This record gives structure tokens, C-alpha cells and sequence, in this order.
RNA sequence: CCUGUCAAACUCCAAACUUACAGACGCCGUUUGACGCGGGGAUUCCGGUGCGCGGGGUA
RNA sequence: AGUGCAAGAGCAAAAGAUAGCUUGACAGUGUUCUUCCCAACGAGGAACGCUGACGCGAAAGCGUGGUCUAGCGAACCAAUU
RNA sequence: UUAGGCGGCCACAGCGGUGGGGUUGCCUCCCGUACCCAUCCCGAACACGGAAGAUAAGCCCACCAGCGUUCCGGGGAGUACUGGAGUGCGCGAGCCUCUGGGAAACCCGGUUCGCCGCCACC
């Protein structure tokens, strides 16, 4: 089913589980990819910025991680570097799948809201940014316009 | 309203917040008013007697009377005049 | 103490000094209250009314200022207790005071109690108060008989020094007789 | 300051724990004052489903009463340390538990301004077996 | 003291809105009314904020103005000098409009209607969709500002 | 200890705002009688749209 | 924690627990709120009185069933006091 | 208030900790069971009777901010949100301007280790 019908952030928040059941599990593999012995004692750290408040679903959120990570293999499975994407799909989506009758949608899947100007992935990395690439990417299997932003850097 | 019993919908006004949890000072409940004063109406959560219906929550009334230990206050809902019975426990003093 | 949330106890429920589900009853009467307290020692009566900011002693005794009268005993027993009631009862009268409901604070409802002697001087004194007769001590053990008797198995002054060795209950009349009529501060 | 410092035997409570008796003759003997019954709270397997119901006694000793007996329980236990209280307080044993604390106890039992006895001014495990080691007996 | 002056009509208006002008005796378009800066008063205009021009005009305008565009509780008469020397405790225009400006009476009090009925702006007005700041002609203005509009609708 | 996130049926907090009563100004009423009381006669109980706030629904 | 049962709320020298005692889960009749915001409408419900008779308590006092909001039924007819 | 009793507000008063104080006004701990009364067993408690001793508890007095709380300065922030208005912008979601209001978290620095009433009293 296409984002068409989910990215917007117009229906109330619908997280509590204690009354909401049959809830599908997430696609999202982890969290935190790369070196996460080590903490954040990198040179460089670039984000990705979301420039719309959007719903993101977990699928999404998935496919756009793998095609970063599995990317920043430019850098080899144990590289030095540590990724993060900080956003969790706690909004519960529904599908009305009787026509408007009783239209109370069914437990579909999960999505995460994500507000204009957060940052939804974090990596770290020395004076290497190949991770500026694994973002063109990234961005580009989620619904927003997005801004890569490279903080700790002034080596340019 | 899913329902329509008197505390519909009255979670929070009838709820401490949890430091004025617990049994009430005494001395409010035994203050005394005469025949013309304003007082206001709330519900004290933790007195459960003297009770007024909990719509008239925030009205502000003239004493006229008393019948046995509660007061009787007269206010106005909407348009209408109406007889509120009622103890000092949940009246305080205008002004 | 905890957090934000935690709940603290009034003061004076913190203190343990005030029974305040007891007080509220004691205030429906909308009558003075006749306070009733003890000490290792002394015993006192208080006739308190209600106040903006909080009580109003209007008249009071302690079995301490007894002496003033011409007390020569000990001042921690029956006899003592009710005329430190009595005493207060009449200073309540001169105050304009005619009823008062018994408050016994923490000490509890025991039968021939002292803080029911209390009680029955202050009624004597002339203040109206909802009290049960047989709940009292039999006048003799008030009189301080009980404790005369007990001198009897001597042996030994119950008395450090103080006043007499076999002690006395007629020290009690004496007093009383002398409360009843006249006399400064009453 | 001392003399008001110094340790005290506050009861000695001596309770037979048993399933459900013929057992409180013993305890009035071994004592000298009637047992006083053990309800228990719960249902539970042991076939212990009732809740108010005679499952045990105890005893509650106090002055001499207190040290007539442990004249003669003391010398039929051995241990010491570890089995200590961190109030100053032992159990051993049929058993035999042993409060101690220091003259100021009535503050926190009576009824009027009861307080809680402060930290300081009570009585430590050590301060204990020294009071009552010093009293008939060895330590550990 | 600010004058007060409708710009914008009743249709589409908020009630409580329509009510608070007409409390300020404001019933029609480019009708104008004075008003002491008071906390009371200045709530009311700050309701009235998006259907209104206002402002401190200067002794000049207003005396333009009165002279103008004023007129009796009751009747045609012309509020001239003599009118107000005649028929009020000032002895000339300047004089009324001075006690306004300082607040020390009112219109009504001199025996003249509380509106200044003016006339539509020759030239016209900045538009009433947009306030001061914006090049519009809603809002507070200039006594410069004020000043203008008044004299243009003199 | 450090570190990553949330809530229509969470709240240590907390607006704008809505609201009871009172005073003040305004406006209104005392020949245009307000506020209110009593009585006669209805029509009406398919509604719609814009904007703000919504709940449902891919829409 | 517990407080019979949804959910939310109330409660700690208690509204919870234990013990003991008691039958106010009483008769009669009202005021008021609710049912039905405003704003008319019955049954039902509740709050708060009074009259009478009682229970307990030293006493103030508490008890108009269960801490509060669900657990209810017209006329005609019958039986019953 | 050189120590008390009844309270009002009910943490600015809580939690924790330091120092000081009593031939006596005193309060306590304390000593003790013939009585009134009392423990489903214990004068522990409750109740009664009393001073040999003590200031170690409590309590009163002085003080400490580590935790909790109250209020304030500065920063966050005139940010977030928002009542009124707009032929302002944007495919749209939504945003912006004018006008009237205006926060929370958190950080840093102060405050807070109760205040007040009646009575009694070297
Ligand atoms: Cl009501
Ligand atoms: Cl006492
Ligand atoms: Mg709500
Ligand atoms: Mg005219
Ligand atoms: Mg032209
Ligand atoms: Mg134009
Ligand atoms: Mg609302
Ligand atoms: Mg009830
Ligand atoms: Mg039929
Ligand atoms: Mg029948
Ligand atoms: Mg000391
Ligand atoms: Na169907
Ligand atoms: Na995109
Ligand atoms: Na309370
Ligand atoms: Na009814
Ligand atoms: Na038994
Ligand atoms: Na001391």
C-alpha cells in the first residue's frame, strides 16, 4: 500500500497498546549500526534532517536504514563508524478493509512522527564522509525533502 | 457522553491533586455563613459528604438559609434559578 | 519527602498531638471545647473556642497554680484533676462561658479517669456539659481515698517529705469548700 | 549521659511455629504466663487454607519474667554474631527472640507525640553483644 | 484620547465585535468617535482592532474635524464657534477640542452626538485588508497617520 | 552510570481561552416601561456552506 | 494493600483490618438536585431536613443500607397490611 | 513561649545531619502496681500512684542545603502554543505578517532546615 495513505499527521495519536492489540511487529533491524562498543568520540557527525513533519512507516524506516548502512560498507563490515536512527514507529495504523459502516479501521502496521527539522539518523565518522552518499540514499526511500547536515566539521 | 450519570465526565474535578491528598482541614467544614453572602461552589474531593451535583462546580451563590447543617445556596444555571443544599466543606467566602 | 508526589501529614498529625476526625466531630457541637490534658506532673483544663487564625482559650487551670489556693500536695492525681476542672470551670463562668463538650484529646475514654474528673469539677463549677455519671469516678477515689488507703500499707511515707504521712482526702474538701465562694481570679 | 545509654532486655518472645495447640502447656511452663494463640494470614498447600485459625503461640516476657527465663535459654544456644540483629536484636532456638533497646523506648510506643527513635540513639549489633555477652556467657 | 473610525462593514462581522462598536456608538462605515484611553476603553479597541482605524489625532485635525463633521445631541445645527461658545462651557472649537484631547469631557457631556459622521476618504484609504505596518489602512496609527485619514475625510 | 524514543483512554507541570459572581466604564431602560410575570396564536423538529477545532474514513 | 463487581474517583490514629455489640436495610412526612445542562416532561435515583422510635458511644457524634457514580417498571386487575 | 497546652495555614513546615539546654515553673525519659482501668499473653501499651536518678531519646534553642518542596534573578524564550484579522506564501501538508496573550523541560545563581493566632508561665 502506498504512503499516499499514512504519511499524513492529521489523525489523533494512537499509541497505547493497553487498548490497541494485534499490533504488527517492526521491519526496523536495529538501532544502532557500526562500532557501538565505542562511543561518540568521532572528528565528524553528520544527520539527516526531515524538512516536513511526516508519518513515517516502519517499512519505510527500514528500507531507508538498510540502504544506508548496507551502503556504508564503502568503509567494510567492522569499519570505524557508528550510526543511529533515533526515531521509534510508535503510532499505531489502521486500514478499513460494510462499506463506511462500522469503518473503525483494523491494525495495519506502525509509523513514526517525525517533525520538520529533526533529525532521524546520526553517524559518526573521521574525516571520511561517505556517509554524506549513504544519505542521498537514504533519504531517498523516505516520503520528505531532506537536509544533510554535518555538525562537528570544520574541516572543509 | 457514553453515559449520562452525575459523574460523567468529572474525573478531573473530582480529583486531588496528589498532595492535597488526604483527609481535610476541619476548619472549613464547620465555617459559618449568614443569609446573603456569596460563596462559591467546589467539590472538596476528599469530603465525601455535603455534596452538590457536580455541573454546578465553579458557581458562585447566595447563602439563603440552611436546612439541618448543609446550606441552602441559590444560584442561576443558564437562565435558571435553582436551590443548592449543600455544606460548608465544599463553600468558600467571595472575596 | 520523597518527591513531588509525596503526601505529608498535617503538623500537628506529624506531632501526634491532634486527632483531627476526632476534632471535627468535637466542632459539630458548635460549643466550646472543655480540653482536658495531662502531664507527667500537672494536669490542665482549657475552655477553647473557635478563632479566624486558630483557637481561643477563654479560660483555663493548671493543677499547678492549685497551690495559689492553698495546695500542699502532690498535683498529678485525681483529686488534683478535678479541682484544676473545677477551678477552670469557675474562671470559665466569670468569662460568661455555660456549655462546653469534653475533649479528651489522645488520652482515652478509661472509666474514673482523671480526665474524667476534670470533667465532673468542671460541671460542678456550673458549666453544662454532655457527660454520663457512671463513667466517673465513686466521689471517694476523687477525694483521694484510694491512695490514703494506700499510705495504709505504710510502711514507708508515700510521701517524699512533702506534706503528712498518711496523707489527706479532707486537704481535698478544704480546697473545694474554699473554691465554692469568693476568692481572687475566679 | 550514660546510665540512660546503657542497654535493656525489652521482652523476650518465645513462639512455638507449628501447622495447626497441645503445645501452649509447655510454653506456660517454660515461662510462667499464659500462650497467646497464632492466626495465620493467607490460604496456601499446607493444607493451611483458613485464615483465622490456631497455628502456633507465643510469649511475651518483660522484666524479670524476661531474665528468669533467659537464665536458662541463653546457656542452651551457643551462637552469636551474624545471628545478630542490626538493631541489637537475636533470635535462636522452638524460638527464643530477644529485643533489646536503650531507656528512651517508650517515646516511639506511647500514644500522645510518639516519635520514631533516631538512628544514633539506637542500639547497634555490636553495643548489643556486648551488654548481654557481658552477662553470663561468651560471644560468637 | 483616540479617534475611532469604521472602515470595515457589519456582514461577516463577530457579534461580540458588532456589539463592542455600537457600544462605542459606532453604527455605520466612516463613522468616527473619540475615545479616553482607559484600561476599559482600550480592551474594547483592541477587539475592534481589524475593523477599525485609530489614533491621537493632533489639536489641528481635530479641530477640522469638529467643526466639520460634529453635531448636536439633536438636530442640523452646525457645531461652529459660536454654537460651541453658545451652547458649551468652552467659549470656541479649539477650546472643546483641547478639553477632549486631555480628556477632561466628552462630546455627550457638551451636548453633542458621540459620532462624527465623516465622509468617505478623497483619495482613498490604504485598504482594508492589511494594517499600518503593512501599507494597509487598519490598526493603530500615526498622529501623523491618523491625521491624514481624518483630513481626508473631513 | 551512560545512551535512543513516545501516549485519545499518562501527568511533576501548564497556557491562550471558556466560564460563576461582584464593582467600574460603556451601552441601554424608567411618556419608546427595559429586566420580569401571566395569557392568545403560530411556524418548526429533511437543512446547507465558509472559517476555526474536531472524531471516523485512502479519499 | 484493602474497600463485593466496569471504569474513573475517595479513604491511613480510616472509608481499610481485627474484636465486640447491634438491626438506621426503621415508620411517617418533606426540602432540593437529578432523571430532562440551558428549558417543559413520569417512574426511578440521590442529597439534606423534620416528626416518632431505636442502636452504639464518656461525649461531641455517627447510623435515612454497602465510600461515590449501574443493579430498573405506568394504568387496569389480583393478592397482601 | 530557660523547655508548656489548644490550634490556623497544611513540605517555605518533608528527609538527613551538627552543636547547645535543665536543684524546678516546665516537658520528658524515669520509678512503681494497693487502688479506677488494662493486655484474645505481657503495668509494653492503656490506666492509676509517684520523684531515687538523667538531659542520653523526645522536646525546646542555634545551625547545615546533600535529597524533596516554595518563591525569585538571569538564560532557555517572547521560543512552544494561542483569542482576533488578512485577495500574504505554499501542489499540498502547512506556513507567514499584524494585533492581544504566553508555557514546560533544563542549566546557572539566590531563597526555603516553617510562618502566624489564642492561653498559660521568672
Ligand atoms: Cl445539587
Ligand atoms: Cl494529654
Ligand atoms: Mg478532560
Ligand atoms: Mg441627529
Ligand atoms: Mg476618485
Ligand atoms: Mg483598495
Ligand atoms: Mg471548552
Ligand atoms: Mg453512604
Ligand atoms: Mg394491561
Ligand atoms: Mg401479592
Ligand atoms: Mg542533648
Ligand atoms: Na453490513
Ligand atoms: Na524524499
Ligand atoms: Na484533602
Ligand atoms: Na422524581
Ligand atoms: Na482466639
Ligand atoms: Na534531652
Amino acid at each position: 500500500k502506498p504512503g499516499a495513505m499514512y504519511r499524513n499527521s492529521s489523525k489523533p495519536a494512537y499509541t497505547r497498546r493497553e487498548y490497541i492489540s494485534g499490533i504488527p511487529g517492526k521491519k526496523i533491524a536495529q538501532f544502532d549500526m557500526g562500532n557501538n562498543g565505542a562511543g561518540p568520540t568521532y572528528p565528524a557527525q553528520v544527520e539527516l534532517v526531515v524538512e516536513k513533519p511526516v508519518q513515517i512507516r516502519h517499512n519505510a524506516l527500514e528500507a531507508a536504514r538498510v540502504a544506508a548502512n548496507r551502503y556504508v560498507q564503502n568503509s567494510g563490515a567492522a569499519a570505524n563508524y557508528k550510526f543511529r536512527i533515533r526515531k521509534f514507529p510508535f503510532h499505531v495504523i489502521r486500514e478499513n478493509k460494510d462499506g463506511m459502516r462500522a469503518p473503525f479501521g483494523k491494525p495495519v502496521g506502525t509509523a513514526a512522527r517525525v517533525h520538520g527539522a529533526n533529525h532521524i539518523f546520526i553517524a559518526w565518522v573521521n574525516p571520511d564522509p561517505n556517509v554524506e552518499e549513504a544519505w542521498r540514499r537514504a533519504k531517498m526511500k523516505v516520503t520528505p525533502t531532506i537536509n544533510i547536515d554535518s555538525s562537528p566539521a570544520g574541516n572543509a | 457522553p457514553s453515559s449520562n450519570g452525575p459523574l460523567e465526565g468529572t474525573r478531573g474535578k473530582l480529583k486531588n491533586k496528589p498532595r492535597d491528598r488526604g483527609t481535610s482541614p476541619p476548619q472549613r467544614a464547620v465555617e459559618e455563613f449568614d443569609d446573603g453572602e456569596k460563596v462559591h461552589l467546589k467539590i472538596d474531593p476528599s469530603v465525601p459528604n455535603g455534596r452538590f451535583h457536580p455541573r454546578f462546580d465553579g458557581q458562585t451563590g447566595t447563602v439563603e438559609g440552611k436546612q439541618g447543617d448543609a446550606y441552602k445556596v441559590d444560584i442561576v444555571d443558564g437562565g435558571k434559578e435553582k436551590t443548592i443544599i449543600v455544606t460548608a466543606a465544599h463553600l468558600r467566602r467571595q472575596e | 519527602a520523597t518527591g513531588p508526589r509525596y503526601k505529608v501529614p498535617m503538623r500537628r498529625r506529624r506531632e501526634a498531638r491532634t486527632d483531627y476526625h476526632q476534632r471535627l466531630r468535637l466542632l459539630k457541637s458548635g460549643k466550646p471545647r472543655l480540653v482536658a490534658r495531662k502531664s507527667n506532673k500537672h494536669v490542665r483544663a482549657q475552655l477553647v473556642t473557635l478563632g479566624p487564625n486558630g483557637d481561643d482559650t477563654l479560660a483555663s487551670a493548671h493543677s499547678s497554680d492549685l497551690a495559689e489556693y492553698g495546695w500542699e500536695a502532690p498535683t498529678g492525681n485525681m483529686p488534683s484533676a478535678y479541682l484544676t476542672g473545677l477551678l477552670a470551670g469557675l474562671r470559665a463562668q466569670e468569662a460568661g462561658v455555660e456549655e462546653a463538650v469534653l475533649d479528651i484529646g489522645l488520652n482515652s475514654p478509661t472509666p474514673g479517669s482523671k480526665v474524667f474528673a476534670i470533667q465532673e469539677g468542671a460541671i460542678d463549677a456550673g458549666l453544662d456539659i454532655p457527660h454520663n455519671d457512671d463513667v466517673l469516678a465513686d466521689w471517694q477515689r476523687t477525694r483521694g481515698a484510694h491512695i490514703a488507703e494506700y499510705d495504709e500499707q505504710l510502711e514507708e511515707p508515700l510521701y517524699s517529705g512533702d506534706f503528712d504521712a498518711a496523707d489527706l482526702p479532707e486537704h481535698f474538701d478544704e480546697l473545694r469548700e474554699t473554691l465554692l465562694d469568693g476568692d481572687i481570679e475566679l | 549521659f550514660h546510665e540512660m545509654r546503657e542497654p535493656r532486655i525489652e521482652k523476650v518472645v518465645v513462639h512455638m511455629g507449628i501447622g495447626h495447640a497441645n503445645a501452649e502447656d509447655i510454653l506456660g511452663e517454660i515461662t510462667g504466663q499464659m500462650p497467646v494463640r497464632t492466626k495465620a494470614k493467607r490460604t496456601v498447600g499446607e493444607f493451611d487454607i483458613r485464615e483465622g485459625d490456631p497455628i502456633g503461640a507465643k510469649v511475651t516476657l518483660r522484666d524479670e519474667m524476661a531474665e528468669e527465663f533467659l537464665q536458662t535459654a541463653l546457656p542452651l544456644a551457643e551462637l552469636a554474631t551474624s545471628q545478630f540483629d542490626d538493631t541489637g536484636n537475636f533470635s535462636f532456638g522452638l524460638d527464643v527472640t530477644v529485643n533489646l533497646v536503650r531507656p528512651g523506648y517508650r517515646v516511639a510506643k506511647r500514644d500522645k507525640a510518639s516519635r520514631s527513635i533516631p538512628t544514633k540513639h539506637r542500639l547497634n549489633p555490636a553495643d548489643a553483644v556486648a551488654f548481654i555477652e557481658s552477662t553470663y556467657d561468651v560471644e560468637v | 484620547m483616540h479617534a475611532l473610525v469604521q472602515l470595515r462593514g457589519e456582514v461577516n462581522m463577530h457579534t461580540d465585535i458588532q456589539d463592542t462598536l455600537e457600544m462605542l456608538n459606532i453604527h455605520h462605515v466612516n463613522h468616527c468617535t473619540l475615545v479616553p484611553e482607559t484600561d476599559a476603553y482600550r480592551g474594547m479597541v483592541a477587539k475592534v482592532n481589524d475593523f477599525v482605524a485609530f489614533g491621537e489625532p493632533s489639536q489641528e485635525t481635530l479641530e477640522t474635524v469638529l467643526a466639520t463633521r460634529a453635531e448636536p445631541l439633536e438636530g442640523d445645527a452646525d457645531v461652529d464657534d459660536e454654537w460651541v461658545a453658545e451652547h458649551t462651557d468652552y467659549d470656541d472649537i479649539s477650546g472643546l477640542a483641547f478639553a477632549l484631547l486631555s480628556e477632561e469631557t466628552t462630546l455627550r457631556e457638551q451636548g453633542l452626538s458621540p459620532t462624527l459622521r465623516l465622509h468617505p476618504p478623497r483619495g482613498g484609504h490604504d485598504g482594508v485588508k492589511h494594517p499600518v505596518k503593512e501599507g494597509g489602512q487598519l490598526g493603530k496609527h500615526d498622529t501623523e497617520g491618523i491625521d491624514d485619514l481624518l483630513e481626508a475625510m473631513r
